[PDB]
């Protein structure tokens, strides 16, 4: 899908 | 005219920055930049309220990430953000601190998942098709 | 350095419009002389009070001196623009004068060191932006470093300041679109 599974670090 | 001039300047700036990130991160996959550009330009002209109290580069990075998402091209937002930092004027607050809702602030990833991608999902998904994309003209200079 | 050379000339220039400028003022269907002079005076008051608060010493002369250099640059640039060319419309335009004046002041602030000046003159970033390129084109004494600084100010406005809530940009988009 288009969701981003990231955490900024 | 004033507005048209203004937009021309904005598009030129936006594309130049886009081109720099793409030539660096999407070395292979050269067809994407013109698609990312089309989404970016569509956002500025048609979804301009996404710019209110925000930064052009936030829309830029979100456009890059979204297109590479449909195209199933492995390109992490972290990688984008890390490359973004090497732009001369680039400041990390631009991706670490982004206006989300009323006066809530969070990372660019939160802005992407919760605002940008919600607003542009159908426009972005149109790139899932194998048909020739109808692309926006690359801005002059 | 061309900026240093410019400050020298401004330092020796008079505080009021030249005879050439005045001539243009008189050619205006609606003579702008008094409002132009009054604006210079009102802004001088605001600038010095704000500069003093910032830096200190109950209304500094450094601030008063910086402002004079700015007004002189402002008349110089106004002069060259008018010479290179409805002057009544132009010369009677509030945005023209306030932005040209702020741009002149930004150059002086930057040499003796950007949106601080916008707050001081109560100028919207989008309104200011409109004169930057013209000012750069009209002023032959800018150094490469000053041109990049002004270009950077323009970019900052194009990338975020012109998109802040209450910006006249949104009102313009809506009416066109």
């Amino acid at each position: 899908d288009l969701y981003c599974y990231e955490q900024l670090n | 005219t004033s507005l048209s001039l203004f937009y021309k300047k904005v598009y030129r700036l936006a594309y130049l920055r886009l081109n720099t990130l793409c030539e660096r991160l999407l070395s292979e996959h050269p067809e994407l930049e013109h698609i990312i550009w089309t989404l970016f330009q569509h956002t500025l002209q048609n979804e301009y309220e996404l710019m209110r109290d925000r930064h052009l580069d936030q829309i830029m990075m979100c456009s890059m990430y979204g297109i590479c998402k449909v195209k199933n091209i492995d390109l992490k937002f972290k990688i984008i953000v890390t490359a973004y930092k090497d732009l001369p004027h680039a400041v990390q607050e631009t991706f670490k601190r982004v206006l989300i809702k009323e006066e809530e602030y969070d990372s660019i990833i939160v802005f992407y998942n919760s605002v940008f991608m919600q607003r542009l999902k159908t426009n972005i998904l149109q790139y899932a098709s194998t048909r020739p994309p109808t692309l926006s003209p690359i801005p002059h200079i | 350095n061309t900026i240093q050379q410019l400050m020298m000339i401004l330092n020796s220039a008079s505080d009021q419009p030249s005879e050439n400028l005045i001539s243009y003022f008189n050619n205006c269907t609606v003579n702008p002389k008094e409002s132009i002079l009054k604006r210079v005076k009102d802004i001088g008051y605001i600038f010095k009070e704000k500069f003093a608060k910032a830096v200190g010493q109950g209304c500094v002369e450094i601030g008063s001196q910086r402002y004079k250099l700015g007004v002189r640059l402002y008349y110089r640039v106004m002069e060259s623009m008018l010479k290179s060319e409805n002057f009544s419309k132009l010369l009677n335009d509030n945005i023209f004068h306030m932005s040209l004046l702020a741009c002149a002041l930004e150059v002086v602030m930057a040499t003796y060191s950007f949106p601080w000046i916008l707050n001081v003159l109560n100028l919207k970033a989008f309104d200011f932006y409109k004169v930057i390129e013209s000012f750069i084109k009209a002023e032959g004494n800018l150094t490469r470093e000053m041109i990049k600084h002004l270009e950077r100010c323009e970019h900052r406005i194009m990338e975020s300041l012109a998109w802040l809530s209450d910006s006249p940009l949104f009102d313009l988009i809506k009416q066109s679109k």
